Formats: structure tokens, sequence, C-alpha cells
């Protein structure tokens, strides 16, 4: 069983007394701080490389490192559920602009389509992931919603205190992560895909 | 004579694959991408016994001292992209920049290779793309299948003549 949060004060608390003990430095901070306010475009840079980073320019790659390695201070001590928004580019290129009826709702092809290019895989992920602790944030109301199954132990980091954007609950997870997604439905709604997945861990765990 | 050859290009373009190929006329399928290997064999090179030496970096994890490190020990580049994925053709202004800030060479062996060839049918970057591509980086572009093996000793044994054709000056 994941803990699920269903109150905004009793996340904050659990998310505050992890940060607490995390003991990050000036330069791992102002990396963090610099993702929140970056992530798509350092995200998209490491999609566009398949993790690939040789190429990227000093300012960029000092950042990286400093976000990969203070994930080493940075764990769950639960079994936990994230949750986290996507727009229909996640699902590949030819969803992007094909995911939505004229009304609004999923187009049940285009689901039926991503159900079957997804669905009992496992998946890879090059970008960091960011997610929520609760799924109230402004991300709740993008198409597609996955919540994740993140076992006791995984590196994970609280970092609303210090993002640029508090308030959103922050759990960041390390780039170059694989999960398996295991459960996908549309909402009652029929207005957004419910993703569940597992969360299996990174590729990335410099010592 | 030792001529230290360098991969570079996004993950899966091909690195691994041609690499094997070259090394050891295989084609390798899936080869673990996060893993970095050296190379060493004996060849002859216009009449002449040299070795070459490979070096088919991951890159996933070689933070600034480490790609600045072997971008400084390394004498010619391959420079890969799939063409069948234009973002890892994009991608390849990139590795040359960084190759070039530490180099500070632009003279520096290169050459630019469209992996994948046999994929004709899904091709995202074109011929012209890349050809005019490489003549504005005053450098030769050569389009290889490791599946096939394309002009895959072609690339290898060009990138040595350009290495050895800079170390005769001096
Ligand atoms: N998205 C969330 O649920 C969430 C949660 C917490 C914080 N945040 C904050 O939001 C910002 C990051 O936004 P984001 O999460 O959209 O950034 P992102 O880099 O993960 O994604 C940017 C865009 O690309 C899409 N995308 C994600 N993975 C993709 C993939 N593999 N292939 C193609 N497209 C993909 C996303 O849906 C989004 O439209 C940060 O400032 C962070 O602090 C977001
Ligand atoms: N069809 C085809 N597939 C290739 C070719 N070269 C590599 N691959 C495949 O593309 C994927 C990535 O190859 P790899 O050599 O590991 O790329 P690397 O990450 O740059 O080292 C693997 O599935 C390879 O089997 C090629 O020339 N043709
Ligand atoms: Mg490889």
């Amino acid at each position: 069983t994941y803990q699920e949060f269903t109150n905004i004060d009793q996340a904050k608390a659990w998310g505050n007394a992890q940060y607490k003990k995390y003991g990050l430095s000036k330069s791992e901070k102002e990396a963090i701080v610099s993702y929140t306010k970056s992530a798509s475009e350092i995200n998209g840079k490491l999609r566009q490389n398949k993790g690939v980073i040789n190429g990227f320019p000093s300012n960029l790659i000092k950042q990286v490192e400093l976000l990969d390695k203070s994930f080493n201070k940075m764990k769950t001590p639960e079994n936990i559920m994230l949750f986290r928004g996507d727009d229909p580019a996640y699902l590949g290129t030819e969803f992007q602009n094909t995911l939505l009826n004229s009304n609004g709702t999923i187009n049940k092809t285009a689901f039926e389509k991503a159900k079957a290019k997804f669905l009992n895989k496992d998946r890879l992920e090059y970008g960091y992931i960011s997610t929520s602790l609760m799924n109230v944030s402004q991300f709740a109301g993008r198409p597609i919603i996955t919540k994740f199954k993140v076992a006791k132990g995984s590196k994970a980091g609280y970092i609303d205190p210090i993002s640029a954007f508090a308030g959103q609950l922050e759990m960041l997870l390390p780039r170059h992560s694989t999960y398996h997604i295991d459960d996908m439905r549309l909402s009652s709604d029929g207005k957004q895909i419910i993703i569940t997945a597992t969360m299996m861990g990174t590729a990335i765990n410099p010592k | 004579a030792l001529h230290k050859v360098i991969m570079v290009g996004s993950g899966g373009v091909g690195k691994s694959a041609l690499t094997l190929q070259f090394m050891y006329d295989e084609f390798v399928e899936d080869y673990e991408p996060t893993k970095a290997d050296s190379y060493r064999k004996k060849v002859v090179l216009d009449g002449e016994e040299v070795q070459i030496d490979i070096l088919d970096t991951a890159g996933q994890e070689d933070y600034a001292a480490i790609r600045d490190n072997y971008f400084r020990s390394g004498e010619g580049f391959l420079c890969v992209f799939s063409i069948t994925e234009m973002e890892s053709f994009a991608a390849t202004a990139d590795f040359r920049e960084q190759i070039l800030r530490v180099k500070e060479d632009e003279n520096v062996p290169f050459l630019l290779v469209g992996n994948k060839s046999d994929l004709e049918d899904k091709r995202q970057v074109s011929v012209e793309e890349a050809k005019n591509r490489a003549e504005q980086w005053n450098v030769n572009y050569v389009e290889t299948s490791a599946k096939t093996r394309a002009n895959v000793d072609k690339v290898f044994f060009d990138l040595m003549r350009e290495i050895r054709a800079r170390k005769m000056e001096d």
C-alpha cells in the first residue's frame, strides 16, 4: 500500500519533515530553484538527446550534475503515490493535435491506440519527472493524469520549500527513470486519461 | 602509430552498433545504452600497419570534467546521427561546439555520419540538409548502416586518414 494524501496541510507536513533532513548545499538548492523555472527546457534537451549530456554547455551540464547528485540526499521514507499532469505530446508526436474530440473529450480511437502503445509496458523518461503529493495543483487539469507508485527508499525529493512555485507540493524524481504502466482508463468525465504506473528506478546513480 | 577516435552522438543513433560492426564484423542490436567501452585493433591503412583506438561513449553521465578530458585526448571524431531522427541531427551542432570549445582547433579530424541508411522508408533528415551542414563545417558526410555494413569501414578509415594527415603537420 502506497500513502495517498487527501489533505494539503498533511501533505505539506509530511513534505517539510523530509525536506528538513536533506541537508542540501547552496549550489544544490540553486540548481533545484533554477529547475523549477526552466524544467521544460532542461528536460527538452535531455529528451532530444535520449539522456546524453556530453553536448550540453557548461552551465547546463553542471546543473544536471548537481541535480543528479542531490538525489543521494533525497529518498522517500515510505511507499507513496505521486501525481503528474501531462499534455498530449507525452503520448507521442502523432497524438499532439489528435488526442481530443471537438467537445473536449478524449477521442476513443486515440485512447485505444495509446493503450496499445503503452499499457503493460516499461517506459523510460529521459527528463527529470516533476510530480505533486496531491492531484489538486494546476496540472490536475491536463488531459493526461499519471499516478506513480513510488516505493520506500526510492530517490524522490520534496522541493516545494525552495521551488519558484510554492503550493505545487512538488516531488521531483531523477532523470532517466523507468516505470511500468499498469493501468490506463478514461475519467468518468471522459475528458482525461488516467494512468497508473509503478516507478522502477533511475539509471543515474553517482557515487 | 595509434589513432584515437571518439564516437559522439545522441543516445540510440548507432555509435555502439557502428563500433562493433567495425571491430568484430557483427551487427549487435540493443547494446546496453548507458554502457561505454574502449576498443583497440591493428589495421592496415594505405599499406601501413597502425592501431586504431575507439572510445564508444555512453554519454548519459559524462559530466563536464569527464567529457572535457576525453574530447581533449581524442584526435578524431565520428559525429553520428540517425537519418530517422531529426532531433539527433539537430543535436550534432551541440557535440561539435563542445568539442571545438576544448580543442580550440577548427581543423580537428571530424566526420558527420548519417547512420541507419537501411531505414530509408523512415527517413526524417534529408541528404540535402546533412550535406549542406557538412560543407558549412568543412567536413565530409557519409551515410552508413551498422545493420548492412554500408560505409562502416569507410568512416573509420577516412577518419584515420584525416588524423594521420593532421599528425603529418607537424
Ligand atoms: N506536470 C506536473 O504534474 C508538475 C508537477 C509538479 C511541478 N511541476 C512544475 O512544472 C514545471 C514542469 O512542467 P512539466 O512537468 O510540464 O515539464 P516537462 O518537461 O516534464 O514537460 C514539458 C511538456 O512536455 C510534455 N512531456 C513530458 N514528457 C514527455 C515525453 N516523454 N515526450 C514528449 N513530451 C513530453 C509535458 O506533458 C509538457 O507538455 C516545473 O516548473 C515544475 O516545477 C509540474
Ligand atoms: N535498422 C538499423 N538499426 C540500427 C542501426 N544501427 C543501430 N541500430 C539499432 O538502433 C538502436 C540503437 O543502437 P546503438 O548502437 O545502441 O546506439 P547508441 O546508443 O548510439 O550506441 C539499437 O536497437 C540498434 O540495434 C542501423 O544501421 N540500422
Ligand atoms: Mg551505445
